[PDB]
């Protein structure tokens, strides 16, 4: 009669290592990184996200003419950029602060759109028709941004004009503009008249007056001229004044701005779906539990740590010795 | 080992014995068979869940993380930014990969110490009634069956 | 006859974490954890803060008629602004850069306010007095900064001024001034006479040149006009020199800055006393010698890590195991 | 207990001994007592002592820190500069944590071994001369009193 | 007849430190802690760096004069300042983003200097010689930069320029220029003629037009006039196109851009020798394989990282216990 | 030592023995000796081989980084970029300094336990044939030649 005192022992051949040795066969063990995934774009917290397609961030704010499907939306989860959005600023120009403004729309979950200066009623004296050019065509013929007016002298009458709004609203207006600036002296005239006009934007906390600068430069999409955009939250409140004399690319359109957290852009050209997800990644969606991941650096909900590693597996059972 | 024990002086490990990590063999006339200790098997368990417990808590989920950007005229400031991020995955990767690394070490060092001390428990019974072969094995002086092999894989037994 | 071996144990009943096990007991421990506080703004190193109490930076250095209990001030230990700290600029505009002056302030431990350009004195065929408005009144009438002056046409002769001054302190000094904008043509008319003036400020690392903005903007405090300010560092040697035709409104008092170490500014609504301390923090002074605190990440002095931990206690003695 | 010692084959302790954390307790005509092993009990300590004064060692003192102001077109600074700051504050917490966490499960073994070796640097000196029962207990055979005690609790006795 | 179990032993002096003990010696450790090192400036790769000696950044590139030794360099494989390299911008004013010129310049390897705008050739009708100052002498004469051109009247007759130039090299082309601003209206009638010119450089990207600031400002190397200094790159294919009437220090001559990785600019007063490695820094170069080194933060090439230890030895063997 | 053997029940080490970090020493009539056991010493060897070249591998090789420049009116970012050098230098200080303390600890109880093991590796082979003295030294009763020694320092011997 015997007896004898032994450990648990099995066919497993899963290996974890140790500071001491490598590839050791344990009998039981949990795996702590993910690398698996949806490969697709999600929907989180029901709500889906908003792609730009063809169009950027410029586009779609601008109210580029391409960029048309995006005029209905109104609210979205995550904001989406592919490798072909390129379609925003299609008058040759410069739009200050832009990423500023990028950051802002990454705290932005929804707006309500509305015309903040009607094209017809907020503008006589001035002509509001035959403001277009084939920098932004449409269909084939010429035409403009549907959130941007461009105001141009109603029969060599350029009157000094002066239009004001006051946000009530509740929430922060963004308000869009430009200012343009001709390549020869000859067009300033034949298009606002005035030799020498300026435009005067201002409210509470902003105040910026600008001037054209007319010049000679180089030919893009067929233009020598230029026309820069800008961009302002107008506080609740608060009034914004805009007083010009011509080149005064007015705010047609403006957004009332929803504040929501854990939002933001990103750049993917991989599929969106009907799938409601808890993480979101570039390259698809995540669902696991596990406290690691090696999928993508840039996330979008509740994630698992991003890690260069390669292989994380913490050993439970012992050392797995068969000897059959 | 560092307790000797596993892959020491109980050479290898049984594939029969399916109830638990570690427990007893028995040969009595009525017959042979395996059974696990309980007492021993549910400690380890609650010790080793509660580490892989520990070690995920440690690690917070993360939350919304999107890249920033930047004109031709923020050169430095976007590397600045690219320095931080790359910076902070570094520490990251490390701390995980070490403390895995680390923990194995002892998980492996944790079952040799829980076979090695059920082993003595035994032996400090027995004493006299038996004697050491080999492989972890006694070998009965006074013959007992299985009503006395149950006193033994239990700690009552009793016989000085 | 008999002897045994054992260990102590007793009836502590402070507890510690492991990895494999929660709230074991122990004999003896030691907490690395502090978490309490004096309650109170102290003194460091014998020097005591200095309170803005309903000032801010702004107010105090350029002079707001409020902050006059600050004249006094000439050295502290940290500068402490409060939950109302809002009597700055008074009169509507903005101060350039003016994050950028609190950081260079925060390594400034004690200056000397000196008169650079005297009122009575260096301003003769420009007018002095009257200089004065509602926006910054005081008792009840109307006034201005203590620190600068606001040069008006001595009866429609504003002549071209060309001040300048030399630094022989041996240290920094700092420079502050402004600039006004007018509502209209008509007002710059009646304050500085020439309807097209300019100031110009000028050194040798500093060149700048400022033009009035005449135009209509809403109202603040009673005013639809605006005011800028500006600062800048003169170093030993070199000469600062102003040259304006009208709106400057002009230096009166300077600085000669001490350039200290390990001072800043912080927020905090905590009582000043006369306590002494090896750290502070807006929440109250500590006083420990442990490693980690989890009173505030905002420090002055020497104190210990922040963290966000709840509890951190070492074991030391062994599992106390009473048994009684 | 790694080493099977603590809350192992010696079940409890001695609330009695107040001399040091391990010792001896002695049953002669003469009467009964408990004395702590200084040799053991001071080692420990110097251990002890310098482990939390390394601990606290790596953990440098934080001097001054105070916030940074940005205006409103100064976002992406201004996170990167919040980003920055809550990254370093989790890692500093997680070691903190993490340390003390590992560190205590080192220094409950490091008793438990302490307490098994005192046992077998005693059991190795009497050998014959007594017999080993339980909880750490030895019975003598040639019946010694509190001048041979003292031989015991310090290593001299001698008797083969 | 006996046999014993036993452990080597040695004469070893070394110790290590573990957390329940200091200075144990034992019979074998390594360190990991790097601290030796060359005491020189070596080659990369073979390649040697460029030094600027009493030069910096500035004067190299806009050609100061006593910089000429630099005139020949093409390539290096990271470039070095000293504690004297303060010939730079010898005639006073500002430059404009330097330090992100500093920025791009760490990523290129090498470049390809060439005269953009020939002296003699794309001058007509502007008078090219008689561009000189005293604050930027040579031999004892006056000169001025060679890489920009001081375009002045020819006789009195300064009509509007207007030249152009189209990258047409593949790579990228780092053109500089500068703008002058004379003390006294008086200076810009003798310098330009026109009372009021202007300058105005543009490409597809870049849009910027400068006016001349007149004033009074203290007197640096002999001058009350200043000249700012402005860089742009120039992508493949563009076209810059520079329209002035006077002030404009012209381009001569630009570079072509060979972007290369791991350079960089240093400060260092170590010499250097004809000697190759794989890690340099501002110390002297490194060559070992341990992991940490505690010689200097700054590094180029592949290096050990920088920690602040003192000492960092790790135990191979065991407790040496000698007992002879 | 945490296993009792180094500095311990075995008091010092032979400066003698050059062939590794374990073995025997052998008293027979033949004469003397000192042998170090290959098995054990080689295995010892090849850990901490391994041991040193993973810490060696988390510690990744810096590449180039150089400084940054900023104007008198860039402060808050030339200081932004200065807490982050600082505060990633600190850290890895850290990490390098502890690892280091950490891993010191562990090697020298390896040790300690390797020894043990072979011990209780000879004596479990013995057992009556020889009585166990001090210093770990066994003392034979059948006394045996170099012939035998060499299949105690091997495993074979044989001899209940
Ligand atoms: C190159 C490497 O990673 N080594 C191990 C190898 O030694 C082992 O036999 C195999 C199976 O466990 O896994 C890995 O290939
Ligand atoms: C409305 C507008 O901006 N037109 C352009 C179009 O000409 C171009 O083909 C496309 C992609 O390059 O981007 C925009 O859609
Ligand atoms: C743990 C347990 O099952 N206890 C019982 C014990 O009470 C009993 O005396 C013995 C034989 O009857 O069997 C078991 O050891
Ligand atoms: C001079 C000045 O700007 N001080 C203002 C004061 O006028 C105002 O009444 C008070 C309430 O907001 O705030 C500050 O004390
Ligand atoms: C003392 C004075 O000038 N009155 C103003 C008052 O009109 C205003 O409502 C308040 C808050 O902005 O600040 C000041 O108290
Ligand atoms: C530590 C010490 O004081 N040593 C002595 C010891 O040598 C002696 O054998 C014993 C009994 O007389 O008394 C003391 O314990
Ligand atoms: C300091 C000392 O003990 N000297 C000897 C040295 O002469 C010899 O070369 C070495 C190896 O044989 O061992 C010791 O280092
Ligand atoms: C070899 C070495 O590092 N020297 C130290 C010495 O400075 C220190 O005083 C002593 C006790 O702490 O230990 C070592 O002898
Ligand atoms: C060509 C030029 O810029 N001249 C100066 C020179 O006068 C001065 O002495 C030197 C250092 O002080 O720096 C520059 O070389
Ligand atoms: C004479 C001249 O050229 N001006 C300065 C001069 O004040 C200084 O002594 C010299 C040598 O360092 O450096 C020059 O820049
Ligand atoms: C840079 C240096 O001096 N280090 C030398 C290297 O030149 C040499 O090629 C190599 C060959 O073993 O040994 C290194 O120690």
């Amino acid at each position: 009669d015997t007896i004898c005192i032994g450990y648990h022992a099995n066919n497993s051949t899963d290996t974890v290592d140790t500071v001491l040795e490598k590839n050791v066969t344990v009998t039981h063990s949990v795996n702590l990184l993910e690398d698996s995934h949806n490969g697709k774009l999600c929907k989180l917290k029901g709500i889906a996200p908003l792609q730009l397609g063809k169009c950027n961030i410029a586009g779609w704010l601008l109210g580029n003419p391409e960029c048309d499907l995006l005029l209905t939306a109104s609210s979205w989860s995550y904001i989406v950029e592919t490798s072909n959005s390129e379609n925003g600023t299609c008058y040759p120009g410069d739009f200050i602060d832009y990423e500023e403004l990028r950051e802002q729309l990454s705290s932005v979950s929804s707006f309500e759109k509305f015309e903040i200066f009607p094209k017809t009623s907020s503008w006589p004296n001035h002509e509001t028709t035959k403001g277009v050019t084939a920098a932004c065509s449409y269909a084939g013929a010429s035409s403009f941004y549907r959130n941007l007016l461009w105001l141009t002298k109603k029969g060599s009458s350029y009157p000094k004009l002066s239009k004001s709004y006051v946000n009530n609203k509740g929430k922060e207006v963004l308000v869009l503009w430009g200012v343009h600036h001709p390549p020869t002296g000859t067009d300033q005239q034949s298009l606002y008249q005035n030799a020498d006009a300026y435009v005067s934007v201002g409210s509470s906390k902003y105040n910026r007056r600008f001037t054209p600068e007319i010049a000679a430069r180089p030919k893009v999409r067929d233009q020598a001229g230029r026309m820069n955009y800008y961009w302002t939250l107008l506080e609740p409140g608060d009034t914004i004044t805009f007083e010009a004399t011509g080149n005064l690319i007015a705010p047609w359109y403006a957004f009332a701005l929803n504040r929501g957290s854990g939002s933001g852009i990103i750049t993917s050209d991989a599929p969106v779906h009907d799938c409601n997800t808890k993480c979101q990644t570039p390259h698809g969606a995540i669902n696991s539990s596990l406290p690691f991941q090696n999928i993508h650096p840039v996330t979008i909900g509740e994630c698992p740590k991003y890690v260069r590693s390669t292989k994380l597996r913490m050993a439970t059972g012992l050392r797995n010795i068969p000897a059959r | 080992g560092l307790f000797g024990a596993i892959a020491g002086f109980i050479e290898g490990g049984w594939t029969g014995m399916i109830d638990g990590w570690y427990g007893y063999h028995h040969q009595n006339e009525q017959g042979s068979g395996y059974a696990a200790d309980q007492k021993s098997t549910q400690n380890a368990i609650d010790g080793i869940t509660n580490k892989v417990n520990s070690v995920i808590e440690k690690m917070n989920t993360q939350f919304t993380a999107v890249g920033k950007e930047f004109n031709n005229l923020e050169r430095r400031i976007e590397n600045l930014n690219k320095k931080v991020d790359d910076g902070f995955l570094d520490i990251w990767t490390y701390n995980a990969e070490l403390l895995v690394l680390l923990e194995n070490e002892r998980t492996l060092d944790f079952h040799d110490s829980n076979v090695r001390n059920l082993y003595e428990k035994v032996k400090s019974q027995l004493k006299n009634n038996a004697k050491e072969i080999g492989n972890g094995c006694f070998e009965f002086y006074h013959k007992c069956d299985d009503a006395c092999m149950e006193s033994v894989r239990n700690g009552t037994y009793d016989y000085p």
